[PDB]
RNA sequence: GUGCUCGCUUCGGCAGCACAUAUACUAAAAUUGGAACGAUACAGAGAAGAUUAGCAUCCCCUGCGCAAGGAUGACGCAAAUUCGUGAAGCG
RNA sequence: CUCCGAACGGUAAGAGCCUAGCAUGUAGA
């Protein structure tokens, strides 16, 4: 009921081979959260990997912006509850995706005690990451939906938990700088030294440069550039 | 942007295996 | 059974009337032309 | 292939083999009646426009569905084929034509003519840019992609089938017994004459709804509604210049 | 109208060309269209409106409503221009004598020659639908004697049969004479 | 006739790629600019069982091009045809 | 791994070269949670009926089915007079 | 004298309680 030509897959998921193998199969496995015939391919993400395949079909995956094996996202890599409810997602996603993924889940045989198979095991040889936490604990449909996400949450609250600033070069100006203080507020007295590529700011009661804080923690990308910001000294030393 | 290709075998799995 | 010659000489009527008739811009309802149809089958009907 | 195919208002196809003269295919599949079929000039498939809402692409020796061309609103009346000319041609009675493509499937372009229902379509016996044939205004194509090339004279009886042969003289059979020949290159009124009834039939009764030319291209062939079967032949006249 | 009746100009105006490249063959979406751009500036949009209803095949009420629009905007070399395609159409009796139209805004005389050798060079070089004779003449009386007595004696050969009308023959003599 | 071909084996059957990463590929497993890839069609054994005997796969959808007619504009004929 | 370099050159080692080129639903599955017209028991087609036939214009089950048999869901929509409004076009 | 038949058209109608042979093999952190 559901054929295709090419996946529509992550960046991780694919793997860190420029070249791998994939394996059509017209019309296997039933996606898993729309219960419809589609076109299952697996390939291995690179050596040692796990063999990923092929779950969520690609009218499923397609119509709520997710990719077809993990349902994180084609266009960022957070969850889809993360962007759903929350911007705040590009200096919460990241770069170089880690393959922490893509690697074979625990032998049973060796949590029970004896992995016959010895070092030849396919599988995995660590230990099971306790149960108790709510990131043992999800699945695919309430995943895949916005409602009830253990994932979400603990990264949404990562979202509010939690001044020397550089990387001026030639793309930073003093004007430029203090037109984006001052939709802050007033300043006191600002400078701009030449020598390190750095500018220094203060506010009457610091809160709208709290919220600079809260702007510039790696994360303010004005004239196309991570600038670099760490404390200043406020103690007269 | 996917499109076809009619690549050499052995140069794709060399470099594969590589 | 008898259905489909009822189901397809009423059809041609309907295609005949739709087509032809009016000619213009009249279609006198339509019910109407095909009652007046069904009266003179009961009509040769009769005899 | 040497063997006949017929429809009907049976919802079947039947293709009557002419060397033992029994029903030697009974294709079935068809939603409601079918009005009429037709092969293919190089290809051994053929097209058959039902009524229900669409027409049926039966191949030969398999029957089996290839592909349902369903593009219009109501009944498809009449539907032509070709090797090259248009493929797949079907006139449709909801006043509007559609030509499909065999390969695809779908609806390649559609007409921009037939305010009147549309019944009749045939091939032309020459080059490109046939011609249609509806109750009012009819009209002419071209067969790359459609293009208006000229109107037809002013028959505004309702039109039921269209017949032209090589020499360039094409006739238009009407349901209220007159039929009207015009001509290819030009488009004048030829003859327009009116058929007689037969002795069993009704003062006002006859109606051309078939008309098909010879293979000598030489002698005509129409089929009334007053149940009679009249062969035309031509007349060695001169004094019949046209005005 | 409802998009038209509120404050909405965008949606209104995307609306007005789905509908009139929807129905092309409709006459009321293009003359509310007319309307609301008459209604609005004089854009550029307004006159490309107007060229792609008169690209359609238009009637000849169509024509007469743009070439007032034409007239009733200060135009004389956009209306000479537009009007070419005009009389290529129609050719009727009413659209002939109503082509030389130049002759009563500047009295156009180039033109108006232009005009009187396209109408001798028209079809009914045996007839001329006994109407652009009577307007050459109406035309030569209005202006000097150059050729008011060479056509209405001696282009005699596009009569039919009496060369002249029963109420027309003593009306153009006496409109001869005294001229 | 080979795309009449083709139908008539589906229906008798019935009844490498070079893909470069063009959506958020800048950084991370860098190197990846045309992603070559090899897709082979799985052999499927010939002593299997169908996979279902009924399903709901929407193809596609019922949205076509609907476009004017463009034949000729309506009028009417007469006011004493219409009483004919 | 096999063979060959009048390889270094003894018969040990080392070097060069040729040939040989990508298995695998890899886990002893880790997990994970449903239904019988069963027996028993009580009871037992209720101790009846004014419409008169009917037949067509959305699914699951039994069945080898292009045999078959099972279970199911419509009225208001109005063809055409008089008057006011906006626009095109004419004298 | 030696030509042998099979199924459907057939067991009701349910009330409260009680017990069973199976089936999928997942993305997640």
């Amino acid at each position: 009921w559901e054929d295709a030509d090419f996946p529509i897959l992550c960046q991780t998921c694919l793997g860190e081979n420029p070249y791998i193998r994939m394996t059509k199969e017209k019309y296997g496995k039933e996606c898993k959260i729309c219960a419809r015939p589609f076109t299952v391919f697996r390939w291995c993400p690179g050596v040692r990997m796990r063999f990923k395949k092929t779950e969520v079909c690609q009218t499923c995956s397609k119509l709520k912006n997710v990719c077809q094996t993990c349902l994180l996202d084609l266009e960022y890599g957070l969850p889809i509850q993360v962007r759903d409810a929350g911007d705040m997602l590009l200096k919460l996603a990241r770069t170089t995706p880690y393959y922490k993924r893509n690697r074979p889940h625990i032998c049973s045989f060796w949590v029970k005690g004896e992995c016959k198979r010895g070092e030849e095991c396919p599988y995995r040889h660590e230990k099971p990451t306790d149960p108790d936490d709510p990131l043992a604990d999800q699945n695919i449909k309430d995943r895949y939906y916005g409602i009830n996400d253990p994932v979400a949450d603990k990264l949404l609250k990562r979202a509010s938990t939690m001044l020397y600033v550089g990387g001026l070069g030639d793309t930073i100006t003093e004007t430029d700088l203090r037109n984006h203080f001052y939709q802050f507020g007033e300043i006191r007295t600002i400078t701009v030294v030449q020598r390190q590529q750095c500018a220094f700011i203060q506010f009457a009661t610091r809160q709208a440069a709290e919220v600079a804080a809260e702007k510039s923690f790696n994360k303010l990308i004005v004239n196309g550039r991570r600038l670099n910001v760490k404390w200043g000294r406020s103690q007269a030393a | 942007y996917a499109e076809p290709a009619h690549i050499n075998d052995f140069m794709f799995e060399q470099q594969r295996r590589t | 059974v008898e259905s489909h010659f009822d189901l397809e000489l009423r059809a041609a009527v309907m295609h005949d009337i739709l087509d032809m008739m009016p000619e213009g811009i009249k279609q006198n309802k339509a019910r109407t032309i095909l009652q007046h149809l069904s009266e003179a089958w009961r009509c040769w009907k009769a005899n | 292939s040497p063997y006949l195919f017929s429809c009907g208002e049976d919802k079947q196809v039947k293709c009557w083999d002419l060397e033992y003269n029994k029903v030697i295919r009974h294709y079935h599949g068809h939603l409601s009646a079918v009005y009429g079929l037709d092969l293919h000039p190089t290809i051994d498939v053929l097209v058959t426009c039902s009524r229900d809402s669409t027409a049926r692409i039966w191949d030969v020796r398999t029957k089996a569905s290839v592909h349902t061309l369903s593009g219009h609103t109501n009944a498809v009346a009449t539907v032509r084929c070709q090797a090259a000319e248009p493929q797949i041609i079907t006139g449709s009675h909801d006043t509007t034509i559609r030509l499909w493509d065999l390969v695809a499937g779908k609806t390649r372009v559609t007409l921009t003519n037939h305010k009147k229902s549309v019944r009749a379509v045939v091939l032309h016996p020459r080059h490109y840019t046939f011609a249609s044939g509806s109750p009012d205004n009819i009209k002419q194509w071209k067969f790359p992609d459609g293009s208006f090339i000229q109107n037809l004279s002013g028959h505004n009886a309702i039109i039921n089938t269209l017949t032209v042969n090589s020499d360039g003289v094409l006739v238009s059979g009407a349901d209220n017994g007159t039929m009207h020949l015009w001509d290819w290159r030009t488009g004048y009124n030829f003859q327009r004459v009116h058929a007689a009834v037969q002795p069993g039939s009704l003062d006002s009764e006859s109606g051309i709804f078939a008309c098909a030319f010879d293979q000598s291209e030489s002698r005509l062939l129409t089929a009334e509604a007053d149940k009679t079967i009249k062969v035309y032949r031509e007349d060695d006249t001169a004094t019949e210049e046209t005005h | 109208e409802m998009e038209m009746k509120n404050r909405q100009v965008n949606h209104a105006r995307n609306i007005w060309d789905r509908a009139i490249t929807t129905l092309p063959r409709v006459n009321q979406f293009w003359y509310k269209y007319t309307y609301m751009e008459e209604m609005l500036g004089n854009v550029a949009g307004a006159r490309q409106v107007f060229e792609r209803w008169m690209e359609w095949q238009p009637e000849e009420q169509a024509w007469h409503s743009y070439i007032n629009f034409e007239l009733r905007y200060k135009e004389v070399d956009r209306a000479r221009t537009i009007y070419e395609r005009f009389v290529l159409v129609h050719p009727d009796v009413k659209n002939w004598i109503k082509y030389a139209r130049f002759e009563e805004k500047h009295a156009y005389f180039a033109h108006a020659r232009k005009v009187y050798e396209r109408a001798v060079e028209f079809f009914g070089d045996e007839h001329m639908d006994e109407h652009l004779y009577v307007a050459f003449a109406k035309f030569e009386e209005n202006q000097k004697e150059f050729e008011r007595v060479r056509v209405i004696y001696k282009y005699a050969l596009d009569r039919i049969s009496k060369q002249d009308a029963q109420e027309l023959f003593k009306n153009y003599t006496i409109f001869e004479k005294k001229f | 006739r080979v795309a009449l071909e083709k139908s008539v084996s589906q229906k008798v059957a019935a009844a490498y790629i070079r893909y470069t990463p063009s959506q958020q590929g800048v950084a991370f497993n860098s190197g990846a600019k045309q992603r070559v890839i090899r897709m082979v069609e799985m052999q499927k054994d010939p002593m299997e069982p169908p996979r279902f005997k009924i399903n709901k796969k929407i193809p596609r959808g019922p949205p076509s091009p609907p476009a004017p007619v463009m034949h000729s504009p309506s009028r009417k004929m007469t006011v004493k045809e219409q009483q004919e």
